[PDB]
């Protein structure tokens, strides 16, 4: 989305998509963080819980 | 009486010296090992994006 055409005039536009993927993280030993298939890293051991 | 070593003695048999093949132990031996290679590498992306 971009804003509607006004003349010699500045608009700003937001576009909000929500996404939601399925990738395959990868970890290594210690396994204290895992990756994903987009390449963030993630600071928290896949068997980290409560 | 007299001993029968006091007698001179030819060897009457063809000798034959048999030397058996000496055991060998192989040691592990690499010209580079896979972590050399993997630092062979200028920059790494798995440290790059870490
Ligand atoms: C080995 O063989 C040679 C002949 O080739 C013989 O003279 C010798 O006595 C043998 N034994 C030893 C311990 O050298």
């Amino acid at each position: 989305y971009n804003p509607s055409r006004v003349e010699a005039f500045h608009r700003y536009g937001t576009t909000v998509n929500c996404i939601v993927e399925e990738v395959d993280a990868r970890s290594v030993y210690p396994y204290d963080e895992f990756v994903l298939a987009t390449g963030d890293f993630v600071y928290m051991s896949p068997f980290y819980g409560y | 009486q007299l001993s029968r070593a006091d007698i001179t003695t030819v060897s009457t048999f063809i000798d034959l010296n048999i030397t058996m093949l000496e055991d060998h132990e192989f040691v592990p031996l690499e010209v580079y090992t896979r972590h050399e290679i993997k630092d062979s590498g200028l920059l790494d992306y798995t440290e790059v994006q870490r």
